[PDB]
């Protein structure tokens, strides 16, 4: 019975590059990885200002 | 303050215990007009206008 | 009587039935409200803290439950007052032996 | 092993900011812990500057902070930061205590004890620090409060002259009132980890009341950076205020030299003391006012001791909550109407909404916790 | 007679959030205090020092130091005797003691001009209505010791209006009316009022560049951290 | 020297809340040259007249300024 | 009011949880936090609101009766 | 752009924090003369530099 | 930190907001100091370790 | 008050004209010496004992 509990989906939720069960993940972590710390950076830039 | 014959007329038409503090006008100066005063208000300390 | 209307138009207006939560959920703990959940079989204590942590997950996402699974005024499940019936009892015997 | 879990300096860190179970639920009126303290370490670092350029002398201190707002670099920025920040830091203050009574936390009890002293000593560091520029309205003030504490009978003569050092508001008391607004919020910051103390013995508090036990989130990294949001909030509001417009919250009449003999007729203090003053002025009785207001603080004391309801927050009940923004219109009230001039129909709703505070908070909490009560089969 | 009349708010070039002093006024301004209104009102809390990157030059600012003497200490004998001063001078009073003043009018003291913008209900338009609105007593006088003035809390003053077409018709070409010395005095006791006006502007001007920068991004990392919670989900095993 | 001040409130009075607040002025001065001997002498039309002329002054008040 | 480790003992549950890197920043801002916030306001209009329109009838009440008592002298 | 700055800028602390502080001086440079140009443009005529420039 | 070209009034004030703020800084590094030795443990004259007379 | 023109006079004024002013300022000055007393003699305590091994 531990066997029959399934993730469910977050399809409202993913990234456009998460919308496809195709896409190796190694291939697309950088974009979104480059995005957030890019936004982080920028907040530690303003924040040394 | 240098005052009005007529105006301690307007001072003490009123009577004595009207107040609530029981003090005869003749009691307050001798020259009855010239009234001396600690002029400062005894509930607070405030110069009233 | 019309006072059923006004616990009714009151059960509409509290929000804890939108949050789908019984009366047996929001009381305020003493100690004698620890004991008293203490004093309930296992089911129903599982229950209910599943109820709280997906009450206390939906209170603060703020997203809160549809329509259909809201619970009513007929099918409140209320089963802690008993207990705290007789905890309350055994508390008033403990201070009556004393004050005797 | 590891070093946070190894080195006592460490060890005080990981209890306090680390390993906090801290309630789930908490939204934007929970980061006001964060907002006090960091208003509290920029009024120590504003006044200290300040007091690196103030001259505490009846003489010397006009000249003095003139001296700063148009010669000493940036003086006039970290005086408007100070002033400012004091009333950025009521605002935050009245609203934490709002949560505090709208969420039912203040079942806590000794924790809302040491938040009542800890509002005395704000209250008192606040009214001395006011006195410290040396206007007018100042002066003024702090003549009608001293002879406040003057009503005490037998005690009160000897104790105000005792804090006087002369006749009046001389010399003697500026000094002191700068020693006492110099070295109070140590002791404040002193009462405010004792306040952590007995809060990190209970535990925090959710909105609902049931104690969030099962749904524990750490107080690291999640509410560190949400209190780093709120704090950039308010360092942009406090910020704007200081740069924008300084002259909506002070007084006109603060600018000017203290005249002995004055008393200019909109003489008032500021807002945050208004409410304690409408208080006053809409009672014919010295002693009488100033018991009122001793005992409206000492009804935030009673508070937590009339908690009949069975419930924790007012969050589910409605008429107990109709009752707390009722009191909340009736506290802007009693403030505008500490910001009016006396007037006859301002005296008589001034007297209708004092009496209005007492019998919301006094008669009218237990009244509505029984309806909340027998209503719902209790 | 206990009804005050509140000045409007009127559109001046330091009037919206963006806006700014114009320091030729100022100059212009503080001409007219020097050479008319510096003999009857005290400004002790502005130098000459005040006046050189505002609106003069450096060698001018010798030139007015040198226009007005006050003291020189002790030459080894506590003479006091008569200097002129190059930057380190302030504005000498016009009386040595307060009594002096009231003994030169029914009392009555002329405040010090450091701070009447900040100083009263009503900001530089209550300087400009009280110099402006000067009319005739329908009805009432009280002593013949005081003028009339509506623009006033009592609504007599002890003041003559010191404007009368072309006090001192000035430098420029700018016709002496009473607007003109009037906008001249208002921004320069708004000046005098606020030594730090424009730079506080600038300061407003990258604090709200810095605020607009800030809170796309410290509201993007608290919604990034706190995308974890908001994404979690619950399930029943028993 | 033509001064544009007494220009723009002489333009302006003639609004006609202005107008009729000089009539108010007038009816106190009626009242007034009528009953003498008083202490009540003409303060409040005479500040309403003025409040409502400034006002109007107010809004047109720095063209030539 | 202790560390972790001891609080509660609850059987019967498992949480998924979901990567940060693995959902949007904004998961659908303007569909749901408008019809939210509209649940929100409509859920306090009538505890919120009447207090202060109370406030504003007794402030201009209390106004116009100063004024008409201020002007008629 | 994205892959090569996070492959690169975003690997090694100390690099991160020494380019953050290069880019934080360029970024205070740049927003110095766009802030103080946007201050005098919005407020030209009475500023204290043409004043100066008369005379 | 002259407060000036020379010691001046900015100096005095200095100095007297230095000499204000200072000891209450001493008074909670004392409170560290004692908080480390009460996680050591005190020392007895003899140098030797003293578990066993406390 | 520290102002320089008036801080030799306001000590003076201390240690005269208030009540018991030179008893306090000969406390805080003479407690400070004794304060660096005790500081020493602790000093040498924690060399001499060895307890500087925390
Ligand atoms: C001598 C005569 C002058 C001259 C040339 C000016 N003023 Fe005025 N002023 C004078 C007196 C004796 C008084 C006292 C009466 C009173 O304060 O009511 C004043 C008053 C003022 C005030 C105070 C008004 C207030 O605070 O509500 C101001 C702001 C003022 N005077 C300004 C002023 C200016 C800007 C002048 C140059 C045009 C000026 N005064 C001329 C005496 C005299
Ligand atoms: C002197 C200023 C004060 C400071 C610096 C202060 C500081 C704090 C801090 C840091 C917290 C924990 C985080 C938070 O929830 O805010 C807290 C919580 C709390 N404070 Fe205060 N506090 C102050 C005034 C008061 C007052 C006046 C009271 C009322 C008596 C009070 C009652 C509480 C309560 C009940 C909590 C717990 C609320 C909860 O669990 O959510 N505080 N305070
Ligand atoms: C120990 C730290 C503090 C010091 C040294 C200090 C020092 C001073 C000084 C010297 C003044 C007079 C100068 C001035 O008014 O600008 C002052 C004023 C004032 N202080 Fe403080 N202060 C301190 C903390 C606080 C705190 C915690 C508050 C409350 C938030 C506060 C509120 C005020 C207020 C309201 C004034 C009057 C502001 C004004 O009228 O300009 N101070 N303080
Ligand atoms: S009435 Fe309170 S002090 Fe005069």
């Amino acid at each position: 019975s531990h066997t029959d509990i399934k993730v469910p989906d977050f399809s409202d939720y993913r990234r456009p590059e998460v919308l496809d069960s195709t896409k190796s993940s190694k291939e697309s972590s950088e974009a979104r990885k480059g995005f957030s710390y890019l936004i982080t950076a920028t907040t530690t830039v303003g924040v040394a200002y | 303050r240098h005052r009005t014959k007529k105006e301690i007329d307007q001072e003490a038409a009123v009577e004595v215990s009207q107040l609530r503090d029981p003090q005869h006008d003749l009691e307050r100066v001798k020259k009855p007009e010239w009234v001396i005063l600690i002029g400062v208000c005894t509930h607070l300390g405030c110069v009233p206008i | 009587k019309w006072l059923e209307g006004i616990r009714k138009w009151y059960y509409n207006a509290a929000g804890f039935n939108k949050l789908g939560l019984m009366r047996d959920d929001t009381i305020h703990e003493n100690d004698d409200v620890k004991e008293a959940i203490r004093r309930l079989p296992e089911n129903l204590y599982n229950d209910r803290v599943f109820r709280i942590k997906r009450a206390l997950d939906l209170s603060m996402r703020q997203q809160i439950l549809p329509k259909e699974q809201w619970t009513k005024y007929e099918e409140d499940k209320f089963y802690l007052e008993p207990y705290l019936k007789e905890v309350i009892r055994e508390r008033k015997e403990r201070e009556e032996w004393t004050k005797k | 092993i590891n070093i946070r879990k190894t080195h006592p300096l460490m060890k005080i860190v990981n209890n306090a900011f680390i390993d906090l179970p801290a309630p789930s639920n908490i939204s934007s009126w929970w980061n006001f812990g964060s907002l006090l303290g960091i208003c509290l370490i920029l009024q120590i670092l504003t006044g200290l500057f300040l007091a690196m350029h103030y001259t505490p002398d009846t003489t010397t201190a006009f000249s003095s902070v003139t001296h700063i707002c148009r010669d000493v670099n940036y003086g006039w920025i970290i005086r408007y930061m100070h002033a400012n920040g004091a009333s950025m830091f009521f605002i935050c203050l009245f609203m934490h205590v709002g949560r505090g009574l709208y969420y039912g936390s203040y079942t806590f009890l000794e924790t809302w004890n040491i938040g009542v002293i800890l509002l005395f000593a704000t209250m008192a560091t606040a009214f001395m620090g006011y006195v410290l520029p040396w206007g007018q309205m100042s002066f003024w003030g702090a003549t009608v409060i001293t002879n406040l504490l003057s009503a005490i009978p037998y005690i009160g003569t000897n104790l105000v002259e005792w804090i006087w050092g002369g006749f009046s508001v001389d010399k003697a008391t500026l000094t002191r009132f700068f020693a006492f607004h110099f070295i109070f919020p140590f002791i404040i910051a002193a009462l405010a980890m004792v306040h952590l103390l007995f809060l990190h013995e209970t535990g925090s508090n959710n909105p609902t009341g049931i104690p969030s036990d099962t749904d524990k989130i750490p107080f690291h990294p999640y509410y560190t950076i949400k209190d780093i949001l709120g704090a950039i909030l308010l360092i942009l509001i406090l910020m704007l205020l200081v740069l924008f417009t300084p002259d909506l919250l002070g007084d006109p009449d603060n600018y000017t030299p203290a005249n002995p003999l004055n008393t200019p007729p909109h003489i008032k203090p500021e807002w945050y003391f208004l409410f304690a003053y409408a208080i006053l002025r809409s009672i014919p009785n010295k002693l009488g006012g100033v018991l009122a207001l001793v005992l409206s603080i000492l009804v935030l004391v009673i508070m937590p001791l009339l908690h009949t309801s069975k419930q924790r927050s007012m969050m589910f009940r409605p008429i107990s909550q109709c009752m707390f923004w009722i009191l909340v219109a009736d506290l802007l009230t009693l403030t505008w109407i500490g910001g009016q001039p006396v007037e006859h129909p301002y005296i008589i709703i001034g007297q209708l909404a004092s009496i209005m505070y007492f019998l919301i908070i006094l008669v009218m909490m237990p009244v509505a916790s029984i309806i909340e009560n027998n209503l719902l089969k209790w | 007679s206990d009804l005050e009349l509140h000045p409007p708010s009127y559109p001046w070039s330091h009037r919206g959030l963006l806006s700014s002093l114009d320091h030729t006024s100022i100059r212009r301004g503080f001409q007219v205090y020097k050479q008319v209104c510096s003999s009857c009102h005290s400004m002790d809390y502005v130098a000459y020092r005040h006046l050189v990157g505002v609106c003069y030059t450096e060698d001018e600012a010798k030139a007015l130091a040198e226009e007005v003497e006050v003291q020189d200490g002790p030459n080894e004998d506590g003479e006091m005797f008569m200097r002129p001063g190059k930057l380190s001078d302030y504005f000498p009073k016009p009386y040595p003691n307060p009594e002096a003043a009231r003994a030169a009018n029914n009392g009555a003291l002329p405040p010090d001009l450091s701070y009447i913008v900040r100083a009263r209900h009503g900001g530089e338009d209550y300087v400009f209505s009280l110099l402006t609105g000067y009319c005739e007593p329908p009805r009432v006088s009280l002593r013949e010791g005081l003028y009339f003035n509506p623009y006033f809390p009592g609504q007599a003053i002890g003041m003559a209006p010191p404007i009368y077409n072309e006090v001192l018709e000035f430098d420029d070409g700018t016709p002496a009316t009473m607007s003109q010395v009037a906008k001249d005095v208002c921004t320069f006791l708004r000046w005098a009022a606020e030594p730090e006006h424009d730079h506080r502007k600038r300061m407003g001007l990258k604090m709200l560049l810095m605020m607009g920068l800030l809170l796309p991004l410290v509201y993007a990392m608290k919604r990034h951290k706190w995308s974890v919670l908001k994404s979690r989900k619950l399930a029943y095993r028993p | 020297l033509v001064d544009p001040l007494t220009t723009v409130r002489e333009q302006c009075e003639q609004l006609e809340k202005c107008v009729k607040a000089r009539e108010r002025l007038e009816l106190c001065d009626e009242r007034v040259s009528s009953r003498s001997q008083t202490e009540e002498d003409c303060t409040e039309e005479l500040f309403d007249f003025l409040h409502a002329r400034d006002h109007c002054v107010a809004h047109k008040l720095f063209n030539s300024l | 009011g202790r560390q972790f480790g001891h609080l509660t003992r609850v059987r019967h549950v498992i949480t998924y949880s979901l990567s940060p890197f693995e959902q949007r920043a904004f998961p659908h801002y303007f569909s749901k936090g408008i019809p939210n916030v509209l649940r929100r306001t409509r859920a306090c209009i009538l505890r919120v609101a009447p207090p202060f329109v109370v406030f504003y009838l007794v402030y201009t009440w209390g106004t116009q009766e100063f004024e008409k008592s201020k002007r008629k002298n | 752009l994205t892959a090569r700055l996070y492959s690169l800028l975003f690997r090694r602390t100390s690099t991160f924090a020494l380019t953050i502080v290069v880019g934080a001086l360029f970024f205070e440079r740049a927003f110095d003369q766009g802030a103080d140009a946007i201050y005098e443009h919005i407020n030209e005529g009475k500023l204290w530099k043409h004043i100066k420039h008369k005379y």
